């Protein structure tokens, strides 16, 4: 965390910094998006 | 002189209320700001 790296979560590949998010992902929600249809927050595999 | 001074003071007093009461007196500058915001937001949304 806190250092921008390459991330590959379940086939979703990108670059950036990952931080502990304060979003309230409802239990049926996996990943979030922003106004331009790009991934903003993501849920981890293994530990949730 | 006194009457002219009183008239000028009354007009300058009323001008602030005239600006404050009407919420569409400053429409040109707001239009400029809104146009820039709309153009940028549309350019962002075209990425989807
Ligand atoms: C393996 O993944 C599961 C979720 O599918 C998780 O519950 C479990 O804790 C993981 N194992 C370890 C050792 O973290």
């Amino acid at each position: 965390k806190n250092k921008c790296v390459n991330f590959n979560f379940n086939g979703l590949k990108g670059t950036g910094v990952l931080t502990e998010s304060n979003k309230k992902f409802l239990p049926f929600q996996q990943f979030g998006r922003d106004i331009a249809d790009t991934t903003d927050a993501v849920r981890d595999p293994q530990t949730l | 002189q006194k009457l002219i001074a009183n008239q000028f003071n009354s007009a300058i007093g009323k001008i602030q209320d005239s600006l404050s009461s009407t919420p569409s007196a400053l429409g040109k500058l707001q239009d400029v700001v809104n146009h820039n915001a709309q153009a940028l937001n549309t350019l962002v949304k075209q990425l989807s």
